[PDB]
DNA sequence: AGCTAGCTTACCTGGTGT
RNA sequence: CCCCCCCCCCCCCCC
DNA sequence: AAGGTAAGCTAGCT
């Protein structure tokens, strides 16, 4: 995972835009929109590549107003989490439910109940940790993650993790 | 919903049904991540999935050359690494984007193989197995001891290889591991 | 009715008319590939009279000293007299005029020389005649090879289909065929030189005229001659008093059977035979 | 209509026909529809959860929609659906529903002539879908037995199973909105059902289904029966209503509750102790509701009469031409910035002007961008007001809201900013699009150049009059405004008076001299018509163009 | 005023196709409906404020279009639909000639 | 020799009442009847029956029996008529809409 | 399948502009300098934007192509810089 | 009682405004 | 749903 | 105080 897609987005430009740096504002338009982006389609469209090389094409004259429409083809590196992927990452909040883990430019939530039974919260801990006789996961530890499922929101998607299985667990 | 990005995938959903299937380590990931992918050349292509190390060096890659192109229009290691690359991003990118910078301190601080030329022997070790795309960059990513942590960690690799040869390979990756 | 059967007609990119289904309905526009304004009822001289009169009016026979182009016609007139190789080229224009003639006879069997073609060729002779101040006393700069071989030249450039190929290079002949007959009938050596009385300078700018009038000729792309012709034969027929008078066979006409017509009625009014 | 959406705007390439599945239609729904009544929830004027909004559209400008929460000039309007107690024939599709019948084995659902009879091969062999089933048809209506075993391809002293049982088909002929058989002494009759029918068509093969006319897809041969009725949302049969205490009612919304009440006797009916041929009483009243609601106009039968004795307005009678929603509201329409008035003659004006009263040109108007090259002539045409001639009547800014230059307390302090829109007053030199109607030529519809004049007539040179076949004897012609640059264009460039000179009709101009100017030009270019002095002076100085030498 | 079939034939013959659009939309009818892009019908509930789009019955809440069509054409299509005929509109050509 | 004669009585009709159409305006009409296999008439059973756009042949004489076959048999408008375009409010390939216009890049940059 | 595009080479439309691509070009560029667009032509003291569109056709500096449709679906791509303004 | 002849029957019939 | 209003051009002969 | 036609279908011709 973490993928390298060919992708292509409709861009409509203003006839104020028709001047020789057309091209440029063409192609700033499409890192503002693409760029930063997530679908729960392709994913995280986190960086667009080549961006000497993005093929603005001919851009057909709309009929009534005067605006003229692009498609603009262009190769991006984009993040899709998927279920059954194992991620390496890091805790950033931590309850009674559980501990959230930031893989990339996502978060994955492990649940009290998909963690070893002998590992437990601690609430009289600064900052609240999961202890067991072995480790300490807190919110700074590194932690390798099964994801189990996940669910697409507005501008980012979210999973759930289990770390119960072998070889999961704190690194 | 939104003026969202096509791709080079010609989808037929005409009236039928949302026969939609699972995604999983079975390698079935979407039709969007299905292994026979078209270029915009129309020339078809396979899938390229990225190990944390490659995919940290395309980004910086692009980024570097897009500050290249700024400063024509303009005109007319470790720590470091993080303390860097978070002032190529105030330069090439929106700062609005959160996602990336996220990304580049995950990594940064997450990647096996530093430098270009270690990538690029990965690349070569990985390459001749036969495996898929996405077995191999996990692969890269992956930081396995014995055949049992790969083939546990990573399903799908089950049958497709020896226990010894996975271990084989699996010892050219630590020796190939940077010394950060 | 005749508007909702041919809304969709349209002249394409191809000179082809064709629907909504893209039916080929006329291979070009009108037979001809011509825009029905740049239109003017001409007359075919060739065509009519005595075949003595056309004789006297058309043939060049340099090698008879009663029959050749007079020295007061033309410079090269003295030098001209006796000349092989040029009765060769006025044997080659002579001929095609009267292959010419037997065509039109066919097309046209009752003879009638009066046809709407393009380009008034009358007016530009005219016109070049006053631009110019011709002066019917005066032997033209004109020489044989340049009223022959300028006219065969001027008709490569009368384009109404452009592609390479023997399909479409037959169908721009074909098309071009009634308005060459005029044109080689109008621009004969012994019209441009005793008729017309022509210098090199001015029938040029005949020949330049024809060019650029021709094109301008032409149907254009985009033509939505279905509605056109819909409402040119529906607007007359509103203005149609009739029926046939109130009284060579008592036929219906007008209304009714413009309406026998159109709906294709199986038991008209009038059934008759003409026996000859 | 209004408002930013953040959806890719397309245009329409296709149109695929097709049927509705109940299936569809109950997914479709954003209500059951159970209640006859509009609204009245134990008196309360407000939409009740059973008819007319039970999530369907608002009734009142209540900008809730309960469904989108958009209000009336967006919401689109959502269906709602009627789960049909019995299912019900098609008005429109009882002959086709009748010859698929003929067509097909009345009991195993099998094609009464296989791909075996050579004849029946041929009909099969057609490529045009309507065409094929025509063929189908008169070769299979007569087929009246479901062959077991048919003469094989080779010798016919060996037949073979083409399958499908023995059973006698009935002779189907159309009794009202009924199909009923006849099988073979003396012959057996006996209306054949709804659900008969159905059972027979959810049985024909996609094979077959696909050789008749029908679609896997898009139309099932089972589909062209009605199970689940969809409901139309408010848009469709509005509520005209006017007042607090008084309501309003579409004819279609009666209809449907007309149909909702047949509905639900039936489905008490049969489900309380049925009395089986009282159950066929309700049953057939639903069929006539459910089919005079789509076409009321049905061949010999009596018309669904409203209270009043007025017919009731069927679906397919707003669909039905020239004043009928296609003809009537979609190959034309009545249009704004237009206007009309009396013609009258004028031998002043350029043969491709028009003459305006002002009165038409202070209420037709302009929408011009604001630009730095009139940024400046738009500032006093809004300082002059509506009221002026050369004047405007409103601003359009940024926002998209409009300012009323007539009640607007800043309609004296606007400060154009570049971008916004002036809609100006109508100025001399304007295109417009001038025409008298029959409209039987394109020459009946010509761009003229306009020109602000007093008196309440349209004014027109006299050689424009052939082509229009205009008199002044009281004849009344249409003129309209374009709105957009690209279509200012389109009137001077192509349907310019000057430009329809000659005419394609008959190569020849269709406009020349007429009247006193064609009576008097014979007169003055007689032989003995002579000119004074002092008269050539003022005829020479008439013409405008004139060198200046006598 | 009536820009009737008859003044629309004449628009025809002159070839003025942007006029003949503008009579027929911004002069008239013109609105904006959302069409669902599997089903092609008029389904779409455009919560468009919040962003939100979805076709139920589909469960696309992706595939959705925007269109201006005259709203008579709008109710034409709700008149086929109220008789269970499916009008269903497509921004794409399945076909090609 | 069908079309031929048609032309002939076409024209004798035109003619009669005096009035002169140009050839080809009568030659578009009489060759549109004829195309097909034989003669099409202008009427209801004649070209409206002709296998162009349901949107369309429903804009004349048969409307609503003839979107209840377009129901019942799924055909599939193509969008190419004049009237499909005109019902659904967009420009129609007719004259001013028989090619596309687009912004060159390439040439903006040049003239600047 | 974009085999459509027809090649400049080989390339049968008219060589001459249609009354059709003019009036559409003239209001196309007309439409677009109204909208503040910036304009080619150094403007001779006009102000008016399909005056300004006609002096833009008539020193070629028009930025705009034609794509001329077959029936097929085929198309010739035709610069208003290369395209005969006679008429 | 195979086929066909004489019925019968839906479909449309210019444009605009008290 | 009526109704009206509009349209009702041209032209019989003689070379 | 319709008219012409294209379906369809009864009655009454083998
Ligand atoms: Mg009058
Ligand atoms: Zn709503
Ligand atoms: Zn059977
Ligand atoms: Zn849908």
């Amino acid at each position: 995972m973490f993928f390298i897609k060919d992708l292509s987005l409709n861009i409509t430009l203003h006839p104020s835009f028709f001047g020789p740096r057309m091209k440029q504002y063409l192609k700033t338009k499409l890192l503002e929109e693409v760029e930063g982006s997530c679908t729960g389609k392709f994913g995280y469209i986190l960086c667009v590549l080549d961006y000497d090389n993005i093929d603005i094409q001919r851009g057909r004259i709309l009929p009534t107003d005067g605006s003229a429409e692009f498609n603009v083809k262009y190769r991006a590196v984009v993040f899709k989490p998927f279920k059954g992927e194992v991620v390496d990452g890091t805790v950033v909040s931590c309850s009674q439910h559980g501990f959230e883990v930031q893989v990339g430019p996502m978060k994955v939530f492990v649940t009290k109940h998909l963690m070893p039974q002998d590992l437990t919260f601690n609430a009289g801990s600064n900052p609240p940790s999961y202890q067991s006789s072995e480790d300490v996961i807190t919110i700074k530890s590194r932690i390798r993650v099964k994801i189990e499922g996940c669910i697409s929101q507005v501008s980012s998607i979210h999973a759930i993790g289990s770390i119960k299985e072998d070889y999961l667990g704190a690194i | 919903m939104n003026v969202s990005t096509s791709t080079f995938q010609t989808r037929r959903r005409r009236l039928k049904k949302v026969e939609e299937e699972e995604n999983a380590a079975t390698l079935q990931l979407g039709q969007e991540f299905q292994l026979k992918q078209i270029n915009h050349q129309g020339e078809e292509e396979e899938l390229i999935a990225l190990n944390l190390s490659e995919a940290r060096l395309v980004i910086k890659e692009a980024l570097v050359e897009r500050r290249r192109a700024f400063k024509r229009s303009q005109k007319k290691t470790r720590e470091k690494e993080l303390e860097s690359i978070d002032v190529l991003l105030e330069q090439t990118t929106g700062g609005n984007n959160k996602d990336l910078k996220n990304t580049m301190q995950y990594l940064t601080n997450f990647s096996r193989f530093r430098d270009q030329e270690t990538v690029g022997a990965v690349i070569q070790l990985l390459k001749s197995t036969g495996l898929h795309p996405f077995e191999v960059a996990q692969l890269g990513s992956l930081a396995c001891d014995t055949a049992d942590e790969a083939k546990t960690l990573i399903p799908s690799l089950n049958n497709k290889i020896s226990d010894d040869e996975l271990e084989r390979i699996l010892k050219e990756l630590s020796n190939l591991e940077t010394l950060y | 009715r005749l508007v909702k059967a041919l809304e969709d007609i349209m002249v394409h990119y191809d000179n082809t008319t064709r629907n909504s289904l893209g039916n080929v309905i006329q291979f070009i526009y009108g037979e001809d590939g011509m825009d029905a304004a740049h239109i003017e009822k001409q007359s075919l001289d060739t065509i009519g009279g005595s075949d003595a009169a056309f004789e006297k009016r058309y043939r060049v026979d340099l090698l008879n000293t009663d029959h050749t182009l007079d020295p007061s016609l033309l410079e090269s007139g003295s030098e001209i007299l006796g000349d092989l190789k040029l009765q060769v080229l006025l044997d080659e224009e002579y001929k095609q005029l009267v292959k010419d003639r037997k065509f039109l006879r066919e097309v046209f069997v009752d003879g009638e020389a009066n046809w709407p073609l393009p380009v008034n060729i009358r007016r530009i002779i005219q016109n070049a005649q006053q631009t110019f101040h011709i002066d019917h006393t005066k032997p033209s700069d004109l020489t044989i090879k340049d009223i022959v071989l300028g006219v065969k030249d001027l008709q490569e450039n009368l384009l109404v289909l452009r592609g390479k190929n023997e399909i479409i290079q037959n169908a721009q002949r074909d098309a071009v065929t009634l308005f060459c007959c005029l044109l080689r009938s109008r621009l004969a050596t012994r019209r441009v030189l005793q008729e017309y009385r022509l210098t090199k300078q001015a029938f040029d700018w005949v020949l330049s005229n024809i060019e650029a009038q021709f094109l301008r000729s032409v149907v254009h792309p985009g033509e939505m001659v279905g509605v056109l012709a819909a409402q040119s034969i529906g607007e007359p027929a509103t203005q149609m008093t009739l029926n046939t008078f109130h009284f060579s066979k008592k036929v219906t006409s007008g209304v009714p059977r413009l309406k026998e017509i159109l709906n294709v009625a199986k038991n008209m009014k009038t059934p008759s035979l003409t026996v000859y | 209509g209004q408002q930013y959406s953040s959806a890719p705007l397309r245009t329409v390439k296709e149109v695929q026909f097709g049927l509705f599945s109940p299936e569809e239609v109950r997914a479709i729904s954003v209500a059951k529809i159970r209640f006859p009544e509009t609204m009245d929830e134990t008196q309360t004027r407000a939409k009740i959860g059973g008819l007319n909004d039970p999530r369907l559209g608002s009734i009142d400008r209540n900008l809730k929609c309960q469904t989108c929460q958009e209000g009336m000039n967006e919401c689109p309007g959502h269906f709602g659906h009627i789960d049909l107690a019995k299912p019900v024939f098609h008005v429109g599709f009882i002959a086709k529903i009748k010859k698929v019948c003929e067509c097909v084995c009345m009991h195993c659902g099998k094609l009464l002539l296989d791909e075996h009879n050579e004849l029946m091969r041929q009909a099969l062999a057609i490529k045009d879908s309507k065409k094929r089933f025509a063929a189908i048809w008169t070769l299979c209506k007569t087929k009246m037995v479901c062959e077991t075993d048919v003469p094989s391809e080779d010798d016919p002293t060996q037949l073979v199973s083409r399958g499908g049982c023995g059973n006698t088909q009935p002779t189907i002929r159309k009794d009202g909105l009924k199909l009923v058989g006849s099988w073979k002494d003396e012959p057996e009759l006996r209306v054949l059902s709804t659900e008969e029918i159905l059972n027979i068509f959810k049985h024909i093969s996609v094979k077959d289904f696909t050789s008749l006319g029908f679609n896997e897809v898009f139309s099932r041969p089972e589909w062209m029966i009605l199970t689940c009725l969809p409901v139309p949302p408010p848009p469709v049969r509005p509520s005209i209503s006017f007042n607090e205490s008084q309501r309003g009612e579409d004819d279609l919304t009666f209809k449907l509750a007309d149909i909702l009440k047949a509905n639900i006797s039936l489905e008490t009916l049969e489900h309380n102790g049925a009395p089986h041929h009282a159950i066929e009483e309700a049953e057939s009243l639903l069929q006539f509701h459910v089919a005079t609601y789509m076409d009321n106009d049905i061949a010999g039968q009596p018309q669904a009469l409203q209270k009043s004795g007025r017919p009731v307005k069927s679906i397919r009678a707003r669909l039905k031409g020239k004043e009928g929603r296609i003809r009537g509201n979609l190959m034309g329409k009545r249009v704004d910035f237009s206007a009309r008035t009396v013609i009258s003659g004028d031998p002043n004006l350029e043969l491709d002007q028009v003459g305006v009263p002002k009165s038409i040109a202070k209420t037709l108007t302009y929408p011009e961008v604001v630009t730095p090259y009139n940024i400046d002539r738009l500032t006093q045409l809004v300082r002059n007001g509506p009221n002026e001639h050369p004047g405007a009547k409103y601003v359009i800014r940024d926002s998209g809201d409009r300012i009323d230059l007539r009640y607007s307390k800043r309609a004296g302090d606007i400060q154009l900013q570049y971008g916004w829109k002036v809609e100006r007053h109508i100025m001399d030199n304007d295109p417009v699009l001038f025409n008298r109607q029959p409209s039987l030529h394109k020459m009946s519809m010509m761009a003229h150049r306009v020109k602000v004049i007093p008196y309440s007539t349209f004014r027109l040179n006299l050689s424009v009059t052939s082509p229009y076949n205009a008199d002044f004897d009281g004849d009344e012609m249409n003129l309209h405004v374009p709105q957009s640059e690209e279509t200012r264009a389109e009137l001077s460039q192509l349907c310019a008076v000057p430009l329809q000179i000659v005419s394609p009709q008959s190569n020849k101009p269709c406009m020349g001299i007429v009247q006193d100017t064609l009576c008097g030009i014979r007169k003055l270019t007689l032989r003995d018509t002579f000119i004074e002095l002092d008269q050539v002076l003022n005829m020479l100085y008439w013409v405008p163009d004139w060198d200046g030498v006598i | 005023l009536r820009f009737g079939e008859m003044e629309r034939d004449c628009m025809i013959a002159h070839g003025a196709a942007s006029f003949l659009k503008e009579r027929l939309m911004e002069a008239s009818d013109a609105f904006r409906v959302h069409i669902c892009g599997i089903c092609g019908l008029m389904t779409v509930i455009a919560k468009l404020n919040h962003n939100q789009f979805e076709c139920k019955g589909c469960d696309n809440k992706i595939d959705i279009y925007q269109i201006h069509i005259p709203y008579a054409a709008k109710l034409l299509f709700q008149e086929l639909m109220a008789m269970n005929i499916t009008p269903r509109l497509y921004t794409d050509r399945s076909r090609d000639f | 020799a069908g079309r031929a004669a048609l032309y002939k009585e076409v024209y004798n009709v035109i003619a009669s009442d005096g009035s002169y159409v140009n050839y080809r305006h009568m030659a578009l009409l009489v060759d549109v009847m004829t195309t097909q296999g034989g003669l099409t008439s202008v009427t209801r059973h004649g070209f409206n029956r002709s296998n162009t756009g349901a949107l369309m042949r429903c804009s004349f004489e048969e409307t609503v029996e003839i979107l209840f076959e377009a129901g019942a048999s799924a055909e599939l408008d193509d969008c190419r008529g004049v009237s499909e375009n005109v019902i659904l409010g967009q420009m129609a390939p007719i004259g001013t809409g028989a090619f596309d216009v687009m912004i060159d890049e390439e040439s903006l940059v040049k003239y600047m | 399948l974009k085999e459509k595009a027809i090649p400049k080479d080989q390339r049968a439309t008219t060589p001459y502009m249609t009354k059709y691509e003019r009036a559409r070009i003239l209001g196309t560029r007309a439409l677009q300098i109204s909208m503040n667009a910036p304009v080619f032509v150094d403007l001779e003291g006009e102000t008016d934007p399909l005056r300004i569109a006609m002096k833009e056709l008539a020193e070629k500096k028009i930025p705009l192509v034609i794509r001329r449709y077959l029936p097929d679906g085929s198309f010739e791509d035709w610069s208003v810089e290369e395209l005969i303004v006679d008429l």
